[PDB]
RNA sequence: GUUAAUUCCGUUAACGAACGAGACCUUAACCUGCUAAAUAGGAUCAGGAACUUCGUGUUCUUGUAUCACUUCUUAGAGGGACUUUGCGUGUCUAACGCAAGGAAGUUUGAGGCAAUAACAGGUCUGUGAUGCCCUUAGAUGUUCUGGGCUGCACGCGCGCUACACUGAUGCAUCCAACGAGUCCUUGGCCGAUAGGUCUAGGUAAUCUUGUGAGUAUGCAUCGUGAUGGGGAUAGAUUAUUGCAAUUAUUAAUCUUCAACGAGGAAUGCCUAGUAGGCGCAAGUCAGCACGUUGCGCCGAUUACGUCCCUGCCCUUUGUA
């Protein structure tokens, strides 16, 4: 299954705390946005965190998280 | 229910590649007898055509069809020689109890037919250039009978 | 358009009976039984293939005869010609009516209620009844011509016509009733 | 002889080896039956016995 | 001159079908499609002719150049390269609306897509890829 | 001087060692602005040995799959040989075999 | 006279430079390395295993 | 089990015998007759050239399969 | 509850951490984009041959011939999947299922790497890794001639070829990828064959080589007979490697023509380019593959579940 580890969680969770402004519900701007603000070494990891950032932004849109 | 389909235009009958390759050999084998020129070996009783084969060929005109097949095969690949023609008529030898392997063709019979075409002068060297090739008279011998067989 | 071998038309004809309907893949259809395509990722892509493809695909056995689909295309192309020869109509309508009647209705599973290996009556699904139909068609035709100097195409043509029929001479229609012998008793 | 019946829903999966599978049917009424092969919802199958209901589980 | 060139891929086969304006002649290396043994699969090559029609192809010609794969894989490369040619022939020259007809009638029937099943590598302690030899016990 | 043609071979084990040299020597040519073509990357000659892991026969018969990789790459030029000796002699790399050749 | 046969070919001709052992002699690309000897020093030569 | 020559008693019958039958194969000759399959090939090749019968399909090199001519 | 997972959300006398897992690395899939290639080609523009002479009408071939190009070929830079979107399923938290789209949606496929504890596992015959013991010139050091490891009343284990007609045999047609060479071998003559002989290219994307591989396809003969299926066993001859071929190193040519008619009880391997079949290449190698390690080609059947057998992991539980 596609369950994400605490290294994937912490990074994506820390972005929406402080950089909540900017990134939209949209993915393909967030993939780009995540890389610039913070260092992510690999290409596979940058999508997986950025997918979870947009998952959090949907949950922030839906209610208080 | 008859069979469907054509090409858009009715196919041109000019060169040898348009002819189906087995039906070419059926005609030109008979051409070698009725012309007369080409000439027989002594050894025809023996042979079988390969080291790998365990039996002699059934048809008594096995040499003419081989000389028919090799002459058109010069038109397909221009440059080739005797070790080349050993590969093209290769076959599965049956080793025995062991697993099967490839093996090369006979070198006497494949060389001799080329020397008989050299005597007429359809296929020739090429003394410096490595590998035999068909000449000008070689093509017009082929291409005149390409139109005949479909007709 | 779409015809098998160009001599037959998929258009027209019909499924024989309710059930085993839609499981079969006709309707649209491909000239030539053969298709190399992905049919085994989901578990009901198996009934997207047209059953003439599933016949030629499962006709290769055993270890020696596996592969060589081009070879199984030929002997089925001859078989559909022979079916046409006798009781001429549609090879496909006779073949579809064969694989309708070919496979078994019920089956004995082992449910013991702990300890024992005890049999119990269970009806067969529509997919498995098509799976068993085409298998039982071929294993009659292969066994029929295994030692006899009879071409496999002959066995297949004969086997298919017999299955459509209620003769029971066939290996398939026997092995239907051989299972339904014991499946009656296990009730 | 055989009388046709439509699947409402798969109920579970039955037996020790788990090959046989349990189904609610509806005639063409309802009862529970066991079936062999791959089966899904939106499906129709023949029964020789219109009676003979399978254990719930 | 009107030119597009296109490729198909079954397995390790590949087949560059050049096509141009001309008389209506479809050729592999320099055969007709009438040959192409196995002959049984000869019908298979003619697949884009039967679906689309004869009177579209008579405005053009196609000339295919094939290597790789085997016997059956070379047919599926040519099968794709003829179908991919006439679809791609529109983009450059012929009206762009008729591409949506001629493509999607073939897609309604992987003639442009090319299925990427390739041979999985062998691993040690076995004859095949996933197959293993035999354990003995006692 | 005379109209010459030079095509310099480059080979090493590393990728990163040559990608220094390919970037540097083209810019070293573009000091003088010679007729440069770009670096022609040939196919990779992967060498392979498979030995058994164990010293003796015991256990399951497991295997290493060792590999080298070799990277032939070719910088093209059209220039005399006296000009090129300045470019090659400065910026020699550690563990990269290089050989200059006319024609 | 003594202390030499013809020693030109076969496993008796040649030995492992590192450990003097004929058995398991890897001669691909002219290594002349006994396998026990070769595997542990393979990273230092250049050979890095993957897949 | 089988007879290898023509059997020139049955040659006079064999003009009548085979054009009756619906299936004409290798097998259907030695069905009606009790001779090896090989004669059957040269029989139905003879019944092509001299006699009546016609191919179901243009041809094949393994399974022959003729019909009666119906004339 | 959820996951391939001590993976997550959550519950809490626990709180905050580390290794393992994951990430990572290599390879396979798609880019008419980026950046290029007389050691990969294509297209051009002019010439040659042949048939047609239909006409720039189809098919071969030619050149540091060109002007100029990168779709295949090659490989650096990168892009690309996040289960995105829709509807179900859940404290709708973690996340599952199904359908559409897409090159690709099981973590996209397949491997490498591999923790803590160990086991009296194996290896002193891989070693200049080594303690102790043995023996050290009438030797267990070393090396030379010859034999042996291959010796056969009989058990057991991995493989190969078989039993045929979806076949065997003889002719013709035309298609792969991994390698590998200071030995690999084209070209021309001699020879049934093997092989030899005289030139000849190659430090290899240049030469062998586009390695014209075999299952395959087309056309013939054979006819269910252990037959032409099967090729063991055996005599006789001709070459090849080596200093030496006998217990026959192989390869050929002719004969010789057994068992075996789908395998008893037991039991192995395997879920998609996979099984199985069909070849090829490399490792050991003077010579010898029925073996192993990689590589492609032809390409199915049947599941998408389960704890019954055989084992495994975690709880509560019983133990002499």
């Amino acid at each position: 299954g596609r369950v994400r580890t605490r290294t994937v969680k912490r990074a994506a969770r820390q972005i929406v705390e402080k950089y909540y402004a900017k990134l939209t519900l949209d993915f393909q701007i967030n993939k780009k946005i995540s890389e610039e603000v913070a260092v992510i070494p690999s290409k596979r990891m940058r999508n997986r965190v950025a997918g979870f950032v947009t998952h959090l932004m949907k949950r922030i849109q839906k209610g208080p998280v | 229910p008859a069979y469907l389909y054509e090409t858009p235009l009715e196919t041109r009958v000019h060169t040898v590649k348009d002819v189906k390759a087995d039906a070419f050999i059926a005609l030109y084998a008979n051409h070698l007898k009725k012309r007369g020129r080409f000439q027989l070996p002594k050894w025809i009783d023996y042979v079988k055509t390969a080291h790998a084969k365990e039996l002699a060929p059934y048809d008594p005109d096995w040499l003419y069809i081989r000389a028919a097949a090799i002459l058109r095969h010069l038109y397909i690949r221009p440059d080739c020689g005797v070790g080349g023609f050993r590969k093209v008529f290769s076959c599965r030898q049956r080793r025995g109890v062991r697993p099967n392997h490839t093996s090369k063709a006979s070198g006497k019979i494949i060389r001799y037919i080329l020397q008989q075409f050299e005597e007429m002068g359809l296929v020739e060297s090429d003394p410096e250039k490595p590998g035999r090739r068909l000449t000008k008279n070689g093509q017009r011998e082929l291409d005149v009978i390409a139109r005949q067989c479909a007709k | 358009e779409a015809k098998l071998f160009g001599r037959w038309s998929y258009d027209d004809v019909n499924v024989s009976d309710l059930s085993l309907v839609d499981y079969i893949a006709v309707k649209a259809c491909v000239f030539v039984p053969h298709t190399a395509g992905r049919y085994q990722k989901k578990r009901f892509r198996k009934a997207m293939c047209p059953i003439v493809e599933r016949l030629v695909n499962s006709m290769m056995m055993h270890g020696r005869n596996n592969g060589k689909k081009t070879l199984s295309v030929r002997i089925v192309r001859h078989a559909f010609e022979i079916i046409h020869l006798m009781t001429d109509k549609n090879p496909i309508q006779v073949f579809v009516n064969a694989v309708e009647n070919g496979g078994p209705r019920e089956d004995s599973t082992r449910i013991g209620s702990a300890g024992v290996v005890r049999r119990q009556a269970v009806d067969v699904s529509p997919l498995r009844r098509v799976n068993q139909a085409i298998y039982l068609i071929c294993t009659g035709a292969r066994l029929a011509a295994f030692r006899n100097i009879k071409t496999i195409a002959e066995c297949l043509a004969d086997e298919i016509m017999n299955c459509a029929k209620e003769s029971s001479n066939a290996y398939a229609i026997k092995k239907k009733d051989e299972i339904e012998r014991v499946a009656k008793a296990n009730r | 002889q055989p009388k046709l019946a439509k699947v409402e829903k798969v109920l579970g999966r039955t037996g020790s080896r788990g090959g046989v599978l349990q189904v609610r049917v509806t005639f063409m009424r309802s009862l529970i039956r066991n079936v062999k092969g791959p089966v899904r919802e939106g499906d129709i199958l023949a029964l020789l016995e219109t009676e003979r209901e399978a254990r719930r589980l | 001159k009107k030119r597009v060139q296109t490729f198909g891929r079954k397995k390790n086969a590949v087949a560059v079908a050049l096509c141009t304006q001309g008389k209506g002649l479809l050729r592999v290396n320099g055969c007709p499609l009438e040959h192409l043994q196995p002959e049984a699969l000869k019908v298979k090559a003619f697949e884009p002719l039967l679906l689309l029609g004869k009177e579209r192809f008579q405005d053009v010609d196609i000339r295919v150049r094939v290597s790789g794969g085997g016997y059956v894989a070379q047919i599926y490369a040519i099968r794709q390269a003829i179908a991919k040619a006439v679809v791609a022939f529109n983009q450059k020259y012929v009206d762009e609306a008729t591409k949506k007809e001629v493509r999607d009638i073939l897609v309604a029937y992987s003639l442009i897509v090319a299925d990427p099943r390739r041979c999985e590598p062998k691993k040690f302690g076995g004859p095949g890829a996933r197959a293993r030899y035999q354990k003995s016990y006692r | 001087q005379r109209l010459h043609r030079i095509r310099i071979t480059l080979t090493s084990k590393d990728l990163k060692s040559i990608e220094r040299v390919c970037t540097e020597l083209i810019n070293g040519a573009k000091e003088k602005n010679l007729q440069v073509a770009g670096p022609v990357r040939l196919p990779v000659k992967t060498l392979r040995i498979t030995t058994r892991k164990s010293p003796c026969g015991e256990g399951t018969n497991t295997w290493d799959r060792f590999e080298l990789r070799i990277y032939k790459r070719l910088i093209d030029l059209h220039s005399p040989s006296d000009v090129v000796k300045q470019i090659t002699s400065i910026n020699i790399d550690p563990g990269v075999e290089v050989e200059v050749t006319i024609i | 006279l003594f202390n030499t046969r013809p020693k030109k070919f076969g496993p008796g001709s040649r030995q492992c430079r590192v450990c003097f052992n004929r058995h398991g002699m890897v001669r691909k690309y002219g290594l002349m390395m006994c396998r026990q000897c070769f595997r542990e020093r393979a990273n230092q030569i250049g050979f890095v295993k993957y897949r | 089990n089988h007879s290898v020559l023509f059997d020139k008693a049955t040659y006079d019958k064999l003009l009548a015998d085979i054009p009756k039958a619906r299936l004409i194969t290798p097998h259907t000759v030695c069905e009606r007759l009790k001779v090896n399959a090989s004669l059957a090939r040269q029989a139905i090749r003879y019944l092509k050239d001299q006699g009546l019968i016609k191919i179901v399909g243009e041809h094949h090199h393994s399974q022959y399969i003729y019909t009666r001519n119906t004339s």
